[PDB]
RNA sequence: GCUCUCCCACCCGGGGGGCGGGGCGGACUGUCCCCAGUGCGCCCCGGGCGGGUCGCGCCGUCGGGCCCGG
RNA sequence: CAGUUUUAUCCGGUAAAGCGAAUGAUUAGAGGUCUUGGGGCCGAAACGAUCUCAACCUAUUCUCAAACUUUAAAUGGGUAAGAAGCCCGGCUCGCUGGUGUGGAGCCGGGCGUGGAAUGCGAGUGCCUAGUGGGCCACUUUUGGUAAGCAGAACUGGCGCUGCGGGAUGAACCGAACGCCGGGUUAAGGCGCCCGAUGCCGACGCUCAUCAGACCCCAGAAAAGGUGUUGGUUGAUAUAGACAGCAGGAUGGUGGCCAUGGAAGUCGGAAUCCGCUAAGGAGUGUGUAACAACUCACCUGCCGAAUCAACUAGCCCUGAAAA
RNA sequence: GGGCGGUACACCUGUCAAACGGUAACGCAGGUGUCCUAAGGCGAGCUCAGGGAGGACAGAAACCUCCCGUGGAGCAGAAG
RNA sequence: GUUUUAAGCAGGAGGUGUCAGAAAAGUUACCACAGGGAUAACUGGCUUGUGGCGGCCAAGCGUUCAUAGCGACGUCGCUUUUUGAUCCUUCGAUGUCGGCUCUUCCUAUCAUUGUGAAGCAGAAUUCACCAAGCGUUGGAUUGUUCACCCACUAAUAGGGA
RNA sequence: GUCUACGGCCAUACCACCCUGAACGCGCCCGAUCUCGUCUGAUCUCGGAAGCUAAGCAGGGUCGGGCCUGGUUAGUACUUGGAUGGGAGACCGCCUGGGAAUACCGGGUGCUGUAGGCUU
RNA sequence: GUCUCCGUAGUGUAGGGUAUCACGUUCGCCUAACACGCGAAAGGUCCUCGGUUCGAAACCGGGCGGAAACACCA
């Protein structure tokens, strides 16, 4: 027999915490580190760039904040990727380097600097820190912030940190936590890295999987081999993205057809209902008490 | 012979309002403060760094200098007789607008709203504020009955 | 415009009720339901309350307009 | 410009209040399973059963707080109330920067119904005497049993200053001063000393063998009283009631077991209804007991009362100095 | 009153303080003349006291595991 | 003019706890001067806790019976003959303990005068009222105020100026 | 009506028990070659996609607690100024003006100022 | 004038998980009986109530009792 802990005088004492942080998608210790801007800049804004991983998209977003909520100027999904010729693994590190220069030339496309300000255009794996151009309008830059993920060694994040760099954008880093660092000796190479950027990890499956088994390879291949992708079609893309189809980035968002507005969610019930309800329980119960006994 | 220290008699005025601690929200710090705006003082037990002394909880004054994470103020004191015109560093925690001047900034556009308007009409439109006079003369209409009589009551002992 | 009580009807003049009554859609809960209670949307009719404003005629000033005007 | 007010605005944790809210202190019961024990208790054992005292849990209840608080006043503390402002062009920058972005500073032009109320001439700059032993009251307040004691906050006074009144008086109440005529008043006062009621003054309480008589102030109580004047609640009024010049109270029994002898007149669970305007095994005297008597409760003759309780007002006791 | 006895002789924390600030007495309850290469400076990662239900020797209290768990723990010392 | 040394300018350290910072143990009854009622020892003042005195309430004691006489736990007052508290007046001086002698005064009355109640039969004794005109002693020991003891007596009551 | 990053004091948004959830979505779920880590491939990291409605999820429900606002308590408590107003004193009345808080009884249970993809 | 110890079988008395000595005193051991010497008894509110504690008499006060102390300088 013991004292209930969850009493009035628990209720009364106990303030509640932020709404996202119940919600617990975020971190507020982190962002105020990351989101304010001196005072003495005058309403010059801090752009930031959000990078999401959900267990079957990547998202890459642009965003400064105000006080009525940080606002975007420029979002980049990875499941636009099939237009161009990537369908299957959607989410790897490829991808996630080839959404990364999907926003920074959409980037590009909408400022006006797309001849200017090239970035790479093969892709090797060394530092590139672009530097800015003297006379012409000057180069652009962005803060990342990936949020909740223990950027360790070896992220998928990075990749779109890679790629939306190659692309030209100028943002911050330095080689120590990309797929190729030795934690023992302390240097770096360019050629792992591309063995992780192009899909040959991935593709290692074309034996490990191809030979010692068979069956496995139909227990976990079953859409590579269902849109008809061998393990050597390991493939450029990356002049497609770069042509001409950031002149639709947004894809010209898709008119609306009408919709008969119907609804799908059961209204409230109401207070002259409440109060009757409870007219019917004690009329009830006292005409299933009387009669009986 | 009292103590002459830092914090002394601040028990209950740094404190945290109730239910309100935790922490700052962010709405606090990305407010836009230039010079010359008009600037009350709130202090806050938190962020310990860049506290004013305890007898400027409720000052209010102006701006002179802005940096990197504070501005400097402009504030008036009362030193055994004299007055003393004395300034400040304060971080930004410590620190609100005042809305006093805005019904005044927002009485110069209607004063001159009402004065670029109906000047050309050769209207003579009232511009100063007139206090509350003695209210008019006016009737009460008694439709029927007759006003209630009240009775004192009689005094009984209640407890 | 909003819509409580004299009173109105379901029910025993009153309480409960009221903004009532009529037609349609959908939703609702204890009870076997009938129930009836509610209740939103759409439409019509009845009923009083509440002043604004537009207006009317009539009564009401040892009134007001150089104490209007002939 | 202001020892002030109004209209907008932020700040504060005091008096009050509150424990069915935290931090601490605390009283009494109520339902439960034992959550555990010390003993009854049947028991070769128990949370089996136990009386439980008891703590334990839940809803309730009695009181509290300078170093405890959810709420939270009154007075009170800063700012703002237009030309030192607004609004249009444009320039420079080596800091800031995606973008002449972002700011700041500069040359120019345009706009006066003077932008709440009331009152008043203001601004700065030199040299410098005296002082640094302080006191009282209204409220607010800490130590102390208390002090014409010691110690702080707000305003005002004596000291530095007299004048009419308090019989007299450094501070209280009126009021602040050049020398003088006339008038009127303030706090106070008008039987005489002593200017003024030598009013047909108005309405009532009060008798002391210690009456009593005007802010600071010079003295006094708890409790008492059929001394009196008002008041309050119910219970007896042409319901002869409320005192008494009044007609009388025990045939069963002479109670039961009782005192040696007691019948009511002595002891005991008891205490009734039966012609009963009247039961009491007597309120009581008497007698060795009764006999003989009266009475609680009841029955005759006349023209308006009782019980407590406010100390409710004055008066008295309470109340002893050189 | 001096003396013997004390430190109100430099500092800080609550209270007296009369709701900004300031404010006294040999007025209260208390402490200091130091300690630390980490108990300083960054970063990742975890969440405490107490309480329940269980589990071999294990008991009032060793360790493990599950749930509730707004600070009831801790932050070198006095207290906020 | 050259080399050694010293003096120079700048920054830390060597400490003053009476902590805005002198280098410092006692006594005078053989004592001297400058001053103070801003500061003690007497009296007097305002106060009355302690001391002394008197009330109300009524559980019990009292062979029985609360209140003839007494009164528990509780509570309201006066007195300045005890000691304390304070520091207002006097330190260019108010002559400081006791006793002898000598007048007066108060009453909270020990005895005497006149009267009430008793657990008052008489004799004795305790209790209270009006009441201070009249009395209230002789001696041993101690510096004594205070105490203690022997006798007588009507009674050997208490104090102020 | 949902996903991403938010705003404000962050409760009208919390907690406890129930229930229905269309399509796109979010997630539990399938696994351990890839220098990601652990005593432990559960957590963290990566490569994935056969299979399905509990999920801080989303929406409604409780004569719910809790919270948010309104009446009562109350012109009560308190209080700035003043009086030769009582009272032995304690403290209480008056004029002048300001003026609260619980218990108790009612109503509400996320707006989304927000930008990008989306019941479309 | 009040602060410092400490109170415990009948006597006096040793000391966070039991109430202990020495003597007082009943029965039993060696002996030739005697003394000395020895072994088992009874004996406890560890001053009277409330809290710290899993368990306190030894920890905490409030309190009643006794004893031993102190008051200096006109
Ligand atoms: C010091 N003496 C005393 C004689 C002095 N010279 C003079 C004298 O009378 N002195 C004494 C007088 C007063 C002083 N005293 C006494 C009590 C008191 N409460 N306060 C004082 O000041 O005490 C002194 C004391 O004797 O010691 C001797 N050498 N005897
Ligand atoms: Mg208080
Ligand atoms: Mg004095
Ligand atoms: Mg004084
Ligand atoms: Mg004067
Ligand atoms: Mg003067
Ligand atoms: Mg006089
Ligand atoms: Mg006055
Ligand atoms: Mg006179
Ligand atoms: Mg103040
Ligand atoms: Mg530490
Ligand atoms: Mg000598
Ligand atoms: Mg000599
Ligand atoms: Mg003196
Ligand atoms: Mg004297
Ligand atoms: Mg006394
Ligand atoms: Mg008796
Ligand atoms: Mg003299
Ligand atoms: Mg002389
Ligand atoms: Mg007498
Ligand atoms: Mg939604
Ligand atoms: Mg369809
Ligand atoms: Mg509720």
């Amino acid at each position: 027999f013991v004292k209930v802990v969850k009493n009035k005088a628990y209720f009364k004492r106990y303030q509640v915490k932020f709404r996202r942080r119940r919600e617990g998608k975020t971190d507020y210790y982190a962002r105020k580190r990351l989101v304010i801007q001196d005072k003495n800049k005058y309403n010059t804004p801090k752009y930031r760039m959000i990078v999401r991983v959900t267990n079957r998209d990547i998202i890459c977003q642009i965003a400064y904040a105000r006080i009525e909520g940080d606002m975007i100027v420029c979002a980049a999904y990875a499941h636009e990727l099939p237009k161009y010729g990537v369908k299957v693994g959607l989410t790897n590190y490829a991808a996630a380097y080839c959404t990364g220069l999907l926003l920074a030339r959409r980037l590009l496309n909408r400022f006006g600097m797309d001849k200017i300000y090239e970035g790479q255009v093969e892709v090797t794996g060394d530092e590139y820190n672009v530097e800015s151009i003297d006379g012409q309008p000057g180069a652009f830059t962005c803060y990342l912030d990936a949020g909740l993920a223990r950027t360790t060694t070896g992220n998928k994040v990075f990749g779109a940190l890679k790629g939306a760099v190659d692309g030209g954008l100028s943002i911050p880093h330095s080689t120590k936590r990309f797929p190729g660092y030795d934690s023992e000796s302390k240097e770096f190479n360019a050629e792992v890295h591309r063995k992780h950027i192009m899909g040959q990890n991935v593709a290692d499956y074309m034996r490990y999987l191809m030979e010692e088994d068979e069956d496995a390879y139909k227990k976990q291949f079953s859409q590579y081999i269902k849109n008809n992708v061998t393990p050597d079609m390991m493939e450029e893309m990356y002049k497609k993205a770069h042509a001409a189809i950031r002149e639709n980035p947004v894809y010209e968002k898709k008119p609306k057809r009408e919709v008969k507005k119907k609804r799908w969610n059961r209204p409230k019930m109401s207070l002259a209902q409440k109060k009757d309800r409870v007219a019917q329980k004690k009329a009830s119960f006292l005409r299933a008490q009387e009669r009986a006994a | 012979t009292n103590t002459k220290g830092k914090r002394r008699g601040t028990r209950y005025m740094f404190s945290r309002p109730f239910r309100k601690h935790g922490v700052v929200p962010l709405a606090t710090y990305m407010r836009i403060y230039k010079k010359g705006d008009i600037v009350d003082i709130k202090g806050m037990g938190t962020v310990q760094k860049g506290m004013p002394h305890k007898c400027y909880h409720g000052k209010t004054g102006r701006v002179y200098n802005v940096t990197q994470h504070a501005v400097g103020i402009v504030v008036n004191k009362q030193v055994k007789g004299k007055i003393l015109a004395k300034r400040i560093n304060v971080r930004i925690e410590h620190i609100k607008h005042s809305k006093s001047r805005d019904s005044f900034l927002k009485r110069v556009k209607e004063n001159d709203q009402k004065k670029k308007e109906a000047k050309e009409k050769g209207t003579w439109v009232q511009l100063k504020r007139q206090p509350a006079p003695p209210r008019e003369a006016h009737f009460v209409r008694t439709n029927g009955k007759e006003p209630e009589l009240l009775e004192p009551i009689p005094y009984e002992f209640m407890a």
